[PDB]
């Protein structure tokens, strides 16, 4: 099974400034990999789909990029609405795998 | 009057390899496609200069079928404008395109339980091509034999799954008008 | 637009079984994928199965494959989740999505496993 890794696990910052995120796969992907947002006790809402392109209705501050086993995501200004869980998914085999999470935290 | 003869260019039980790429023209029948637009079969249909919703009321001179198979990773080349190994090598579009792009997924009818190596891609050549060109080589590149086989799998990833695509690009020249779409009654 | 909404019993009785039922609107069912997303408290997203939308093209995750079954009903345009043998540990929030698609002036495109429609989520609460 293809375990999904997320390095940072807290992700202590403070508004306005970049924002980085990191996915680690097991074996190789191939770019197929999307990116979740979580508000708490809330829908989840896709942002990046095939690691490198935006979601419908998404603004433009958000970035994905990579491929292989290497996966990240770039906030470049962030709000007050956007501290909550990031989600890393993998569907290139069958038992389609997302990640434990990775939560921004407000300094 | 006929309609064409798209159905063996779909459903044809072997396409070529990549870097001998297969090409057909289809010359007087009506067209119709929209039945191609609405299949439930068609993971990707991508269209370039034309909108496919308008493509069913447009006439042309004659049209083409770039029908050839490509991995799943690799689709994405198959645009005017990328580059990779086979953007580059293999199988080259025009940055003014006017054609469509259409592929699915044949995991269960192309790939092979032992491995099926029966698909080529050129993975050397000293320059990239021109646009639609083929060839067909056999000699040592300065270090190698720069035609490498696939290996599908039914086993492995999306990524390295057999992708069947067909390119269809318009064409209009100052000869009078043949592929129309069908006129309603 | 596109709306998934969810039903089905918010307490089961462990041993028994669990149905659930993704009462889509705004959009035919037809000509799309479809799937059942879990989340447990406190823990991540975790993936039940998928059927697609014609053709009942069905796959199921292997940790669990054993006790479900999904099925697809067109008639009322809507699908559903069914579970046998429930345990304590199988609280969770039920999310039922479909499977990307992205129709432009110039075509579309079917995305291969992202989900860009949820549903509102159903707490299952399972006590003796
Ligand atoms: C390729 O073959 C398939 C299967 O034979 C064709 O799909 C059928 O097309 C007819 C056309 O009238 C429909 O009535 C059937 O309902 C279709 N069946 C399925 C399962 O889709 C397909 O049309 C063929 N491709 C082309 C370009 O003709």
């Amino acid at each position: 099974e293809i375990v999904m890794t997320q390095s940072p696990a807290t992700l202590s910052l403070s508004p306005g400034e970049r924002a980085t995120l990191s996915c680690r796969t097991s074996q190789s992907v191939s770019s197929y990999v999307a990116w979740y947002q979580q508000k708490p006790e809330q829908t989840p809402r896709l942002l990046i789909y095939d690691a490198s392109s935006r979601a419908t209705g998404i603004p433009d501050r958000f970035s994905g990029g990579g491929s292989g086993t290497d996966f990240t995501l770039t906030i470049s200004s962030l709000e007050p609405e956007d501290f909550a869980v990031y989600y890393c998914q993998q569907y290139s085999n069958w038992p389609w795998t997302f990640g434990q999470g990775t939560k921004v935290e407000i300094k | 009057t006929n309609l064409c003869p798209f159905g063996e260019v779909f459903n044809a039980t072997r396409f070529a390899s990549v870097y001998a790429w297969n090409r057909k023209r289809i010359s007087n029948c009506v067209a119709d496609y929209s039945v191609l637009y609405n299949s439930a079969s068609f993971s990707t249909f991508k269209c370039y200069g034309v909108s496919p919703t308008k493509l069913n009321d447009l006439c042309f001179t004659n049209v083409y079928a770039d029908s050839f198979v490509i991995r799943g990773d690799e689709v994405r080349q198959i645009a005017p404008g990328q580059t990779g190994k086979i953007a580059d090598y293999n199988y080259k579009l025009p940055d003014d395109f006017t054609g469509c792009v259409i592929a699915w997924n044949s995991n269960n009818l192309d790939s092979k339980v032992g491995g099926n190596y029966n698909y080529l891609y050129r993975l050397f050549r000293k320059s990239n091509l021109k646009p639609f060109e083929r060839d067909i080589s056999t000699e040592i590149y300065q270090a190698y034999f720069p035609l490498q086989s696939y290996g599908f799998q039914p086993t492995n990833g999306v990524g390295y799954q057999p992708y069947r695509v067909v390119v269809l690009s318009f064409e209009l020249l100052h000869a009078p008008a043949t592929v129309c779409g069908p006129k309603k009654s | 637009q596109l709306q998934l909404q969810e039903s089905g019993p918010g307490l089961v009785k462990p041993s028994e079984t669990l149905s659930l039922t993704c009462a889509v609107s705004g959009g035919s069912i037809s000509r799309k994928n479809w799937s059942w997303i879990r989340q447990p408290p406190g823990k991540g997203l975790g993936w039940i199965g998928r059927i697609s939308g014609s053709g009942g093209s069905t796959d199921y995750n292997p940790s669990l494959k054993s006790r479900v079954t999904i099925s697809t009903d067109t008639s009322k345009n809507q699908f559903s989740l069914k579970l046998s043998s429930v345990t304590a540990a199988d609280t969770a929030v039920y999310y039922c999505a479909r499977v990307a698609y992205y129709e432009d002036d110039y075509g579309y495109y079917y995305t291969e496993g992202a989900f860009d429609f949820w549903g509102q989520g159903l707490r299952v609460t399972v006590s003796s």
